């Protein structure tokens, strides 16, 4: 959780917000990930959200789904991304890393053996893309207890009541979403002293980034804009480096203002 | 929630944060509706007056000769579309009308719960578009076309296996986005609360005829009720009524496949594992590192890969028993019934007329009076069985 | 004779003279059984808990919107083989045990009442053989198969036009031969006396449950029922127990085909001639020298060339109206009442449907009480309406 | 019906059986067919029996339906055989001449206008194939009243009553069948004063025709054994003549005995 603490304070202390790429572990393949992340890295990412491939993607949209798709066909594995997920930490000691995962792949082997891992390999934050704050308790509590933050998705049609728990249980950040007054959400949960808000809605251009700054949140996660170029350019790999490298400088510099 | 989202530990509502609201208003409606007498009398019209409620109880004639079983089958294959799926779709679509929704999302893997869909829709009229894998559609076009005809959108699923899971999950994306104005007409009892709940009592009239008609006709209830499990409404419409009647035996058959032993099959609750999937904490087919499989069987429509929460607890206490079928078993149930009784199954419900065969060839001086549920009418499988042979 | 072969001036027993000794038999057990409260009781059995009996009435909802025309739907679609044909197969097949056959003989056109008559026999135990035009084997594939599924023997007849024609006068000479130990299962209320007195009254039920059906709904009878005329057994047996009800009007609807003055049609009641065959005088389908022709209709089961002798007789007396309707028609009514009310008609019962649809249209003012027989269900169309779309 | 009584006063005289031959008018062609019947005559035949093409002959067998094929797909019509029929009369003025036919081409145009034709064309009996003895009245009432003698089967399957109808309605000849103790049948028929019996059952050897005569029958009908020739010579015309020929001689000669 540490992680997150720590950058927010920096962030601050510059006055600027935060650019959180969200990328598929294993897309196209293992080594043409790596390569990519260290780029996103480099280019100036802030953090970072990673997926593991799951076969029934139910909160997923075509362009997340097809990059699952590429990482399978690509041989990638469940265990294959604790591998790299240990590799990226060892070459990059302090940026927070946040997990997006289903929660089937978080049970299978226990609750809490899977948070165990996690905090083994150096995560600092997990979502569980179809657990409910409803739901959340023994995901909640395993997280708690090997120092990973549970992070929170607050939705457009949130409530108060929802506002409130949100608050409470999440850490590192909160997830806010627009489903296809934000400035009064971003202030409730401010008010109720929620983790920082990341606009995660729909952020491509770094005009969004820069409005998400000035609405109150503490930065934005871009959500498909980056799984977008590795498609675009999956024929040109030393172009598909370069068109990312050239985005995340774009979108990071408008965090700033 | 108003009600418990759990069946012991099998359940709940396992689903992104954003649909909680949906689920919701849906349990309460539920609630409400089944508070009102006004809706009842709809929902009874519509299945005695247009479905053909209530389903008669055939005495097989024939199959038990030389035995001392008595079979009774329970006619669904009687009821207007050809299948138990019919029941439930009416009063979903009522309920759907009750929230002042315009629009019906269906989820359809052989294809007779989306043509239930589609002539409930068409009949209380709601804009309707179903989700079938596209390897579905495919090779249920005599259903898509059936779909089309009576005026429903069918939207072709090429993601993931481009099978019922997939189905599955395109239409909860959908629902995610539209649920102000669409309703979410699932399948069978599974997904998230409450529909394991809502789908077992607009099918519990089922069990409540069947024990009515028993009661006439033997002066008794039966030693054991019979039913194929896909997803388990069939099963669950047949048992509710039974589950307080301690001395009689709720039996589900799953789809058995090439044989439990190949790997090739689709009987989860009895060989899969525990696993959060569709909304729910239930058994379900997956590799050993989480990923969902398929469920394999000659019968198209016992294709759920994972089975319902209160199946999956009825087990675990040993109120009802689980049993598998193979292929072969059931294409022999299925030509026996046609040559013996003159009604053609369909090869669902032959899962579960294979076991009843089985407990009276098995122990032929056994006394006992069995009840199978005839989900369907088989003139969809005429082809397959064909070719089959 | 113990009852009148004639109904004014058509019917009679014109048959070889070797045929009369199985005619008088036929006659005697018909009426002794109708006189056998342990046959009635056993009829009714079969009817209600193994055939579905009785079937729904169904009030249209959205087909009338904008009229004063209230439409009801007789749902023999509803019956166990998906048609109103199982009803006298049943009755048929008793008489022929009380007979002490083990055999039996049917002819088939469509395969509707070559369907029905295996399941009967699988049932009650007969050995069947069903003669079926070449023709019509070979573009009634599904049937076939259903037919063998349930354990009858099908014979194509190659001779003539291997059509419905020749599979009749095949049932009649092999029931020559073997009169003894079989029973011909004629398919509707035409041939000579005793079948069209014998199918009409194990159809009645139709109309008998009509009548008290509606008088329970609206409280009084309708202004007409209205049904597809083929050889006329649907239409007898729904008309039967209003005739004495002068104030209901009774109208059969046979098939226009391409148009009547195009001449490809098969409405030979209304624009045929009286001639001699299969056994009776009525109106068929003939050339200027006596020879008699083929039926043409979109609809597979109202290809019978002739008509029963009541309806000849009904019309004469002008009881009972008849009206024809193009291909056209018939598709246009599968159509809207498969998008408006979620009903797949069979195109046979889409005939009587256009007529009532084309009743209300043309006087959109006027107040009416109709009653449709549906006569099947048109799962076995989909194909066609297909390949026609 | 004159020329019966007097072949049957003849045949008696000569204590002799007769022999009559059964053929499709226009079966395989006009010209090929007036040919047959001349050759059937000139062999040896003391009546002919004539069928007149019918769609649906529903009281015949495979030969015969096949017969009618052929006809019908030579353009034989029912118009077309009552001229055939008034030019075989022409050549052949003595010889009895019989018609089966269906109850519809007997009823198209009217049942009296069809016994007049045959009047006036010179047929002397006529058999309606499927109009049993219980419905005949308007049919035997027109050919009384045009002088044609009603012919009617006698079954198999015949009971007391009925050999007393047909006794008593039938003139020229009785029909007498066999389906697939007759001397009591024949014997009754005598007895209730029938008209002559020809066994129509099923002959085909010379063998039969003698057992008819024996039996108590007047003769012998061979009522496809001739359609099976045409079928078998098909091929070759003049050694379709050739065998008939010969068959009917053959068949000729043990009725004699
Ligand atoms: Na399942
Ligand atoms: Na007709």
């Amino acid at each position: 959780m540490e992680r997150y603490e720590n950058l927010f304070a920096q962030l601050n202390d510059r006055r600027e917000g935060a650019f959180v790429p969200f990328v598929t572990l294993g897309d196209p393949g293992i080594e043409q990930s790596l390569k990519i992340i260290d780029t996103l890295i480099d280019a100036g990412a802030d953090a970072l959200e990673l997926g593991v491939p799951f076969s029934d993607p139910l909160a997923d949209g075509p362009t997340i789904q097809n990059a699952n798709l590429r990482a399978f066909a690509a041989g990638v594995t469940p265990a294959q991304c604790f591998e790299m997920l240990a590799l990226i930490r060892e070459k990059h000691p302090t940026i927070p890393i946040g997990l997006l995962m289903y929660a089937n792949l978080v049970f299978n082997n226990g609750i809490d053996a899977f948070y165990a891992r996690c905090e083994q390999v150096g995560v600092d934050s997990v979502l569980v893309a179809d657990v409910p704050v409803e739901e959340s308790a023994p995901f909640r509590q395993a997280a708690l207890r090997h120092n990973i933050a549970p992070i929170f998705i607050c939705p457009p049609n949130a409530d108060d009541d929802l506002l409130r728990q949100v608050a409470s249980y999440g850490r590192g950040y909160t997830y806010l979403l627009s489903r296809s007054p934000l400035h009064h959400l971003i202030e409730k949960l401010k008010e109720y002293h929620a983790a920082p808000a990341l606009q995660g809605f729909g952020i491509s251009s770094p005009e969004q980034v820069s409005a998400a700054v000035r609405a109150g949140a503490a930065g934005a996660i871009s959500g498909s804009a980056i799984v977008k170029i590795i498609e675009k350019n999956l024929a040109s790999p030393k172009q598909m480096l370069a068109e990312l490298r050239s985005f995340v400088s774009a979108m990071k510099a408008a965090s700033r203002a | 929630t108003l009600l418990n989202p759990y069946f012991g530990e099998f359940g709940g509502m396992y689903v992104p944060q954003i649909l909680m609201p949906a689920l919701n208003q849906l349990e309460e409606a539920f609630v409400r509706a089944q508070k009102d007498p006004e809706f009842q009398a709809q929902f009874a019209d519509l299945l005695k007056n247009y479905a053909g409620r209530p389903t008669a109880l055939t005495k097989c004639q024939n199959i038990t000769a030389g035995t001392r079983t008595t079979l009774y089958l329970k006619r669904e294959d009687l009821l207007h579309g050809g299948a138990h799926t019919t029941n439930q779709v009416l009063g979903q679509a009522l309920l759907a009308k009750r929230m002042g929704k315009s629009e019906i999302i269906a989820e359809t893997g052989a294809g007779q719960h989306g043509v239930a869909s589609a002539l409930a829709s068409a009949l209380l009229g709601l804009k309707c578009r179903i989700y079938m894998g596209a390897k579905d559609v495919e090779r249920q076009s005599p259903n898509v076309f059936r779909m089309r005809l009576m005026g429903a959108e069918v939207i072709p699923v090429h993601s993931g296996s481009a099978t019922l899971k997939d189905a599955c999950n395109e239409a909860l994306r959908d629902w995610s986005g539209s649920y102000e104005t669409a309703h979410y007409m699932l399948g069978t009892a599974a997904g998230p609360h409450p529909y394991p709940t809502i789908v077992r009592e607009f099918q519990r009239m089922i069990g409540e005829e069947t024990k009515a008609q028993i009661l006439d006709k033997e002066g008794r209830l039966p030693d054991a009720v019979i039913a194929c499990v896909g997803g388990g409404s069939n099963a669950i419409g047949m048992f509710a009524d039974f589950i307080n009647d301690t001395s009689v035996g709720l039996i589900g058959v799953e789809p058995g496949g090439h044989g439990i032993e190949t790997g090739e099959h689709g009987a989860p609750l009895k060989h899969g594992r525990v696993g959060i999937y569709f909304g729910m904490k239930a058994p379900m087919m997956q590799t050993a590192d989480g990923q969902i499989e398929e469920s394999y069987s000659i019968s198209a429509g016992l294709d759920f890969p994972s089975v319902g929460p209160q199946h999956a607890y009825l087990n675990s206490i040993g109120r009802a028993d689980y049993v598998s079928i193979t292929d072969d078993e059931a294409l022999e149930a299925f030509k026996t019934l046609c040559r013996h009784e003159g009604i053609i199954p369909a090869l669902e419900s032959s899962h579960a007329l294979a076991h009843a065969l089985k407990m009276m060839r098995e122990q032929p001086e056994k006394e006992q009076l069995l009840v199978v549920n005839l989900s369907g009418r088989g003139d969809k499988d005429i082809f397959t069985v064909h070719d089959i042979l």
